[PDB]
Order: C-alpha cells, then structure tokens, then sequence
C-alpha cells in the first residue's frame, strides 16, 4: 500500500479521533458521577461535550469538575487539535506537490 | 443537591376530570425530569421521560410538560387504575434525586 | 483555468462555508423549535451562533440542545475548521514557492 | 528589502492584528452602547474581549448583542484566525527550507 | 545533534508550553487574589484553567478579572496557539519530505 | 462578598443521636466549603474539606454533604468530646469568608 503518507495519517487521525470521542464520553461519565453538582453524567450529552471539546468550541453548557474528568478533557482537546492539525498539514502537502506540477 | 418539591401531597379529583401533578426543582434542570407511578404494594413504573417524552405501554392520557424549574404531569380523564403515588426524578446533576410524591384520589 | 489549485480550493471553501452558515442557521432553528427551553430559535441570532461556532469561539450565549441541532452544530464546526485550515495550507504553499524563487 | 516573504507577511499580520484589536475595542463599545443589557460598553474590558475573540477562547464573560457589535466581532475572529494561520504557514516554510539543507 | 529542526522546535515548544501552564497557574492566582469576586484563586483549578486557555476551549467556568490576570491569560493563549501551530508546521514538513521520496 | 449563614446558632442533642449543622451560602459555591472545630480556649481544627472529603485523624463519625448553596456537617452518635463551636468557610471566591458558627450542646 503506497498511497500518500499524509492521507493515510489523516485517515488514521480521524478514526482515532472518533475512538477518543467515544472513549472520552464513557470515561468522563465514569469520572464525574460521584461528584455533587456534576452535569457531565449521562452518555448522550457527554458525547456532545466531547465533540465541542475536541473542536475547542466549549460553549460552557457542559464541563468536567473532577480531576479525572478534566484529565480526560485534556486528552480530548489534544487529540482533537492534533487531528485537525494533521489534516491541515496533509492539505498543505497536497497543494505543494500540485503547485510544482502546475 | 437538587431538591424536588411535589405539592400538594394529595390530589382529590372526580372520575373523568383532568388532573395535574406539580414538581418543582430548587434550580434549573432543563427537561431532565422523569415521572414514575407506584401502585399499592407495587414497584415504581416509568410514565414519562425527559419531561414530555412518552413511553410505550403507557396510556395516551398521560402527558408531561414544563422546563427549567417547574414541571407538570397530566392525566386526561382520570380513571380508577390511575389511583397511585406519583414521583418525579431529576437526572441533571449528581446525585439523582426523587420528589416526595403526590397521591391521587 | 490554470490558476493555482490552493487558491481555487480556498475560494471554494469560503463560498461553501458561507452556504453552511446560512443552511446551518436555517436547519438549527428548524431543529430547536419544539424543544422547551431552547434559545436557538430565531434566524438572525442563529446566523450569529453559526459564525461563532464555525470559528470555534463559542461564547455560550447560544447553543443547541436537541440531537439534530447538535448534529447541525458539528457540521458547522468541521466545515469552519476545515475551511480555515485550507486557507492556512494555501498560505503555506504560497510562501514555500516564493521562498524557492527568493 | 529581500528578507523572506513569509516573515514579512507574518510581521504585517501581527501589526494589523494589534490595529484590529484596538479598533475592534473602540467600535464594539460604540456599537453596544444604546442597547439595554449590553455589557461590552467600556474600553478596557472591550480590549480584553477582543483578545479572547481573536484567539477564539471566548470565555463568555463578555460578548456583543447588537448587529454591528457582532459584525465587529466577526472581523476580529477572522483577523485573529488568519493572523495565527499566517504565522503557522511561515513556520512551515522555514522548517521546509531548513530540512532541504539538512 | 543533527536531528530534524522541525521536531526539535516542536519538542521545545511542548516543554515551554508545560512551563507556561505551570507559571501561568502560579501567576494568575497571585494576580487574582485581592480582587472581590475572583474565582481563579486556587492552584489546582488554575492549572485546569490554563489548559483550556492554552487550547482555546474556554468553557467559561473560570476566567481572570484583573488586568494582570488577563495579561497572564493572553500569554497562555499565544503560547498555546503558537505551540500547536508549530506542531502542525512540523507535521507538514514531515509529510512534504516523505511525499518527495514516495 | 460571600455570606455564609449558620442556623441555628445552638444545637442541643442527646448523647448518642445524629446531629446536623447547617451552612448556607448567599450564592452557588460548588463544593468549596470547609468545616472547622474549635473547643473552649483552643485553636480551630479542620474536620472536612471540600464539603465531603475526610481528614486523617478525624473520627469516622464526622461526615459532610451538600453542593451549591446548602451544606451539612453531620456527626453520627454525638459524644462529649464533640462539644465545641463549628464553623464553615468558603474558598470559591475572594475573599475567603467564615460562617458565624454553631455551638453543640
Ligand atoms: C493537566 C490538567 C489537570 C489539572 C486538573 C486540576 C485538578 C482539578 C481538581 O478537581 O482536582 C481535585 C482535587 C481536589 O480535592 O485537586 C487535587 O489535589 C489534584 C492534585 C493535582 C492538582 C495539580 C497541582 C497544582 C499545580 C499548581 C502549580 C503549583 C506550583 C506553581
Ligand atoms: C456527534 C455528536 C452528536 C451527539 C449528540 C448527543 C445527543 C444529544 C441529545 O439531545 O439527544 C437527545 C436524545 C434524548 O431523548 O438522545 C438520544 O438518545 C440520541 C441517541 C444517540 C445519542 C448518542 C449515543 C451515546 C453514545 C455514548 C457512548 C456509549 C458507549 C461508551
Ligand atoms: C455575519 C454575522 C452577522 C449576523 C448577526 C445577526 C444579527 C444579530 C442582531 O442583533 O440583529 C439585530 C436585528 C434585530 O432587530 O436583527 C436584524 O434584523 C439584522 C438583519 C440581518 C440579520 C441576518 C439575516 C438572517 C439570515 C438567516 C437565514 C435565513 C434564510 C435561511
Ligand atoms: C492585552 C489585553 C489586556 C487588556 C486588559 C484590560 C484590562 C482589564 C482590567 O481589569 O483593567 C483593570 C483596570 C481598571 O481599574 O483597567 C485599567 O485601567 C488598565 C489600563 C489599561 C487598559 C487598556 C486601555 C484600553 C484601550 C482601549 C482602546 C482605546 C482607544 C480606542
Ligand atoms: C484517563 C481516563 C481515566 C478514567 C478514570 C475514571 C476515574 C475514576 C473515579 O474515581
Ligand atoms: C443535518 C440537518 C438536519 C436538520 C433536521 C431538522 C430536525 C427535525 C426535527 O424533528
Ligand atoms: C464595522 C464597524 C462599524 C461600527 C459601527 C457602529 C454602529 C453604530 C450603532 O448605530
Ligand atoms: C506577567 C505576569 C505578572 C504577574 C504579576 C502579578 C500581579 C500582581 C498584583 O498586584
Ligand atoms: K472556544
Ligand atoms: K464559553
Ligand atoms: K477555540
Ligand atoms: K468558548
Ligand atoms: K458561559
Ligand atoms: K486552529
């Protein structure tokens, strides 16, 4: 399989990001339940929270208050930012190669 | 923690009328309220989830409404099998809590 | 039309982003009305919401509470992030070509 | 002046961004005063608001409620995102040239 | 030490970012205490605040209200954005070199 | 600033019962409340931190609960050494403040 590395890694980052979103949702709820006042405690809204966290939006409607909930959050942020950054890098590599040919 | 207040504790109504149970939270909880029915010596049974969403198997005369702090469970045309205790429950913040309950007469 | 690919795609992303902002505004209101407590329910502020969502700002003044409103939100985020990322990639390609000549 | 284009443009974007932050602060206050409930109405906190807006942070402590305040906000977001994106593009061009030599 | 410049700088940015997060946490608390109503006043949550600030998430649960707290915030934002931007630039340089070989 | 109200100022209880001290904040402070015990002519001593977290050296009969604005310090089976003044303290917003205190009888 000799397809462009930048597109492979971009695909890998996307799949991995989806995994992080699902795992993040699960682990956040597991971490936040048991803490009085915590709102990140049911899976559907936890997945929504993971999405806005990975994109860095966030709104402030949901967020973790525990140590482990916040650690999970940081992993989600980094994975999200890295993934989108890897797509941008792949796009640049594409454009650069095509401009040489042009 | 979130306090849910059900007042009055007893509702008396003539057979066929529309009845409304009241549930008030000590803070805003969106639509994260669920309703349960418990008959004499029975286990609780889910009637309405997320304030207004209906459950399969539950008679259409049961409905729910409200958002924020004030929630209502309604029965259109009360009949004999509706005689029971009615509880609300919030899932907005940990821990989940229950209301004190309203008895139907 | 043989103008640089990176500038064409950047232009395309911009036009597409504007379309997403308008469609997102429309679909969010359509999705959020019917849900008690929802604030994303009139078009002018929905477009404002779409903008901060596409830029990842978010403020928290407005956000969707429904499943379909949140799905629309995710599309807006991704389209926004991808579009700005495509501009950055185009800028890099420009700078790289110009530094070779320099 | 034949210094690298990517560093010139990056510098230009920085200076322009500072101008946008100052002008944005001024124009936001001018736009938001007269609207009941508006909080973006004194210059010092307006500049703070402009900063978190240009960086896409957002906190939600301050935001515009008027049409023209929101338009000013969008300009600040775009200028901020473009500026940081231009820096990243400049960094890439630097690294690419240095890796060829290495 | 002749390892790729883009990976060295990326590593340096990461280490520096960690330093900024720790120093930012310390300086924010030092700045915010003494201001009535300030919430950014204990170190553990201050570090959490620094993280979401550096990633531009943000939630709005915590933010500075003082001049010096806000200045510290801006440094954290810029350091965060620059660091992630430097990683993306490094990723692009990697992909570009590998696509030439491919 | 944040006002913490401890009412009543005096709790009288029979030896062996469960007692509950009340602490109410003028605004939401999450779980940022801490409890202290001060005996006659003694210095204050930390009993519970962050509303519910226990401290080493403190008898297991001491517990804490609550979040938002309403907080409770509880003693399971009160004994003679528990006779003292009890204070709550918030660290949510500057400046830190103290409650007025509740005496145990
Ligand atoms: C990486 C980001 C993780 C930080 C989360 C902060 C803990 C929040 C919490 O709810 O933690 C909960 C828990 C409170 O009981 O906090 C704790 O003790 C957890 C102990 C570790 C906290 C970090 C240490 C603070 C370092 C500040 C810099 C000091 C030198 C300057
Ligand atoms: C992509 C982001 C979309 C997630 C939006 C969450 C639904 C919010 C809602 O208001 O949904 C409304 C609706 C509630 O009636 O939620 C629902 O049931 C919708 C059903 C789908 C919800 C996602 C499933 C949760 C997956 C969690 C991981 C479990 C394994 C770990
Ligand atoms: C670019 C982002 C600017 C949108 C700001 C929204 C106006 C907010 C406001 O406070 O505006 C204030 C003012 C209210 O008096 O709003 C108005 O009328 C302003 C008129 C223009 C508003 C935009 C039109 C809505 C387009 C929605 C899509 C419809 C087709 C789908
Ligand atoms: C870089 C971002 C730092 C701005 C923080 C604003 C001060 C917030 C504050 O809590 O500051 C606190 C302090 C209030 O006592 O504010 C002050 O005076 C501080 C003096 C400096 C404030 C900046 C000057 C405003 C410039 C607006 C543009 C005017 C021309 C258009
Ligand atoms: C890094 C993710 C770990 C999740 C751990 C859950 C926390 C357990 C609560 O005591
Ligand atoms: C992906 C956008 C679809 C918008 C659908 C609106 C939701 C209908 C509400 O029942
Ligand atoms: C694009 C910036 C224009 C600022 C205009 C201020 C709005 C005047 C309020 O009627
Ligand atoms: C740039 C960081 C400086 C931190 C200074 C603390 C502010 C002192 C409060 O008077
Ligand atoms: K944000
Ligand atoms: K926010
Ligand atoms: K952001
Ligand atoms: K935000
Ligand atoms: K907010
Ligand atoms: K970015």
């Amino acid at each position: 399989h000799g397809s462009a590395l930048h597109w492979r890694a971009a695909g890998a980052a996307t799949v991995l990001l989806v995994i992080v979103l699902l795992a993040g949702s699960y682990l956040a709820v597991l971490a936040e339940r048991g803490a009085p006042g915590a709102q990140l405690i049911t899976y559907p809204r936890a997945l929504w929270w993971a999405c806005e966290t990975a994109t860095t939006v966030x709104y402030g409607d949901l967020y973790p208050v525990t140590l482990w909930g916040r650690l999970v959050a940081v992993v989600v942020m980094v994975a999200g930012i890295t993934s989108f950054g890897l797509v941008t890098a792949a796009l640049a590599t594409w454009f650069v190669g095509r401009e040489q040919e042009r | 923690d979130i306090l849910l207040t059900q007042s009055p504790a007893i509702l008396s109504v003539s057979p066929g009328e529309r009845v409304s149970f009241s549930c008030r939270a000590s803070q805003s909880i969106g639509t994260d309220i669920h309703w349960y029915q418990q008959r004499t010596n029975g286990s609780p049974r889910l009637l309405i989830k997320y304030a207004s969403e209906s459950i399969s198997g539950i008679p259409s005369r049961f409905s729910g409404s409200g958002s924020g702090t004030d929630f209502t469970l309604s029965i259109n045309s009360v009949e004999s099998e509706d005689i029971a205790n009615y509880y609300c429950q919030q899932s907005n913040r940990w821990p989940f809590t229950f209301g004190s309950g309203t008895k139907l007469e």
